[PDB]
């Protein structure tokens, strides 16, 4: 169960997004949306003053939970 | 534009206010036409910074704008010799303006109701359909 | 408005603010409009900058906030000449202000009870339903 | 408030405060209604950092408190022409608030009793219960 | 040319014109043609930071370009002894200009209608045709 | 607190704490109440610091927060008009109070017998009983 | 040459070029080959920056250049002793002509008719035939 | 403490010492208790930094100790006006000591005979006996 | 001691010696206990940085210990009002025997004979003996 | 030592000398044995830094050595008030001492003869004889 939660989470890293102190109520509704649709092959344009990043929430290998299933087995 | 003559005349003393117009003018008596004038300089300086996050023309007019225009509409009528106290307050304005150009500050909603000027997308991105999301559910 | 004119009258001598008034009305009885103009232009900054982290208008004004409005309308009134006092606790007030809008000091609670500006969410994320988790408990 | 007017006082001749009082109120006879005011704002100008770490209100006042009020309430009276030992102190008290809402330092129990004001928690983590534990000492 | 010798004559008064204008002239009457050079003169010296970005001529005039043409052509008419503020000005418009040009900051649009004036493509980029897109819908 | 009115007395002339104190009295007669005040503020000030490392009330006074008391209430009397010899010595103090803080340098010891004052525990660590260890000495 | 004596003397007064003259020429006429001399110096000097990006002669000549051409003669010609606005302008000028030369900024066009100078070409690449791409369409 | 009254009287005169006991005491008969006191305070001051390295109190006293205690001795008597000198003796002290402190220098021994005083173990290591060394000589 | 009261009044002369011993002495006639009181303190100066090296007592003295004492006693003695000149060999001594104390240079050795004092290791390291090294020649 | 008074001499003219020698003196004729106690001093001072690269005492002066040693012992004489140039003479003396010590300059050889003094050895290594060289020539 701890392996099939792990690979849920797997090879995809979470899309932040970085506005300005000074952004308007509306201006972060839209990067908001904007960050939920990357995929694919996706472009975009993006301020100076914003950024984005991607960062990885799960990393690994699948040998620690396969040699304990299979010693249980 | 966001101020008249009368806002003008609010701040500053109708007698400074017709002495700047001494000179200009022709005739001996005052003229505000240099006046509006100079308030329309001042609106489309204050537009040039405001065009990069709104659309002009605003739909909703912040309260601050008013006096950022009647600043720099009297520095720019004080050029013949302007003083300390001017200067500072016009290079002030203008530092808050490249502020909101930039985006570390907000302009404001106007005082009368909570509303901020409509603006374009500052962030946009493509992609094509997601096919095999998780919202699918056929599978 | 964050402030009255009476409130203004308690920091300041009515006589001084009759002085400052007395050029920039039309007769010689001192008006008290240009003063509140000065107020709106001073709660109108304050929330240029409020506008940041809490929603407009405020839910509960912050007891502090009168007296940063008061401070700035001055000021503004004091146009012509400031004084090296009234520019340098200008000067702090604006610094407090940024602050605050950066979000590095709280704004406050007014003093009456303990309640803090309402305000939209800083920061949100969004993810499909979490499947898998331990707080299935059903395998 | 963190202090009186009668705590005012104690630190400064109840004669400066007078000649502080006499133009700010509209009759002849001294009023402390503006020595209250100057000593709510006070107040609420040290909660503004104190809501950092303590929930406010404060179970128990810590005793530098008082001093810190009186100090900051000086100087807000003292606005017309502040010397340079009143500034030099205020700016002292402020960079002390600062330092105490990031943590740097403490603000100190009362000398009464040794007892710190509550506060929330600054730091919290959140996790599943912990199974397969050494203190499960089941297998 | 952007602005006429009645603006300039709007923004500075007639006898300051006429003083510049009497050593440059033959006779004893004041000429014009200098003020017209100076201005064709500001008028190149501001195309010459806007091709950058916009193609030439410009299809729509922005307000603020009139202001900076008599600004720049002021200070071209004033090189016998020029004074701190009115260099001061010309530093401050070249500044902008400046700005303008590396695209720091936009031009503006005119006041009577919301235009921007035309330009090239300031990024363009060349590619075969992509086959194998998801757009084929072909497999 | 960590020094009474008569140690004050021993560094400072009698004369010129009855001066101090001759106008926050209300009679002709000098008080020392003030002087009590001060030295609770100053014992306060200096718990402030003493509590990040030792618990309070300390269970033994080291003897040189008698004059570090002494020092900062003469400094918070002569309030009026500070010297550039006892504001160096406050800030000396204030520093010195910073380095016992930070943990750069001991309180001391009491001269009478060698004891420090007792303190909570700075730093802790947690972990389960430690089974194959080599104090087993079972295998 | 960019600029005849009569655009000299539209700038500068022909009293002060006849001082200039004066003492240059042999006989008591003011001669103007020297003022021709200065002109061919300054086309040389400015062509020495046009010649980096832009092929000479110019095929259509740039308005500005005129007046820069004007700048640097007349600098040239007040050897003797140079007042500060006239080296601050001739530096600002070199500085201008160095900015074009490094491609920082635009020389721009002719006022009459959007045309910019033609140039040599600045980037060159050289390779063979592209066999084997995609648009062969042989296989 | 390290030194004594008549040890102060060797480096400095009576009349100087009797001087600063003139004011301190309530009668005309000068008085070294005061003196007393600011030699324990010196003898405080000297083993709060001396603490960090040696066991107090010390076995052996280093001959240098009477020196220092006397300077900063000094120093507090002279707390209503310091001069130069002395102020520049007393940080040179305090920075010997801050050196002594963090060890970058030795206190010295005393000279009678040669003897360092004792010390606590400033670097401590722990571990289980070690078996399988080459000491073992049983293999 | 490393000098004598006969080496001090080399250096120095005997007039200066016996105007410093003037108030020090409670009689008339000058005394050179004070003196001989500076010379031990001096000698001990010394010590406390050529403990780092050298063991104590020294086996041999060197030559410029003398003259180094002789002058940081004579600084010792001008307390009261120091010259720039004698502050400054003072600093130039003290900065010598921190030299000597970092290793950074050699005291040096009596003229008399060639010979270095004795100083413990300042290097040590420790290992078991060593087997299979290519002096056992058994193989 | 490396001058004797005749070089002192030499150096400086007879009057100065024994005006410096008059007050060391206890009669009224001058004695030159405070001048060969300096020239010792000098010696052991140069001595100092030779002993870290040359054995001593030296086998060979090097003829500059007498020179730096004059420097030197005037420099000491010349304690109760010292010119600019003396001290900046004996700052560079000692500067090339430093030099000398550290191996960034040579001391140089007598110009009798080329002769360096002789030295330690500054480099040395240590190791087992080297079996299966090159040298071998055995296989």
């Amino acid at each position: 169960r701890d392996f099939a939660e792990f690979l849920e989470i797997y090879g995809l890293p979470m899309r932040v997004g970085k506005y300005p102190t000074g952004s308007t109520n509306r201006e972060k509704a839209t990067l908001m949306q904007a960050v939920m649709d990357i995929g694919r092959r996706a472009g975009g344009i993006i301020p100076m003053g914003m950024t984005l990043d991607f960062q990885s929430a799960a990393d690994g290998q699948s040998d620690p939970f396969m040699a304990m299933i299979g010693w249980a087995e | 534009n966001y101020a008249t003559v009368n806002d003008l005349c609010a701040r500053y003393t109708r007698t400074r206010l017709d002495i700047l117009t001494r000179p200009k003018t022709a005739d001996g008596q005052p003229d505000d036409a240099v006046a509006e004038q100079a308030l329309a300089d001042a609106s489309a300086f204050i537009d040039g910074y405001l065009a990069a996050r709104f659309v002009l023309p605003l739909t909703v007019v912040p309260s601050l704008l008013k006096r950022q225009c009647c600043v720099v509409a009297w520095f720019y009528l004080n050029e013949s010799q302007p003083t300390e106290q001017i200067t500072a307050t016009y290079r002030d304005t203008v530092r808050w303006l490249e502020q909101v150009r930039d985006g570390k500050t907000d302009p404001g909603v106007e005082s009368r109701t909570a509303a901020s000027p409509e603006g374009e997308d500052l962030v946009q991105v493509q992609s094509d359909p997601p096919v095999f999301s998780r919202k699918q559910k056929g599978f």
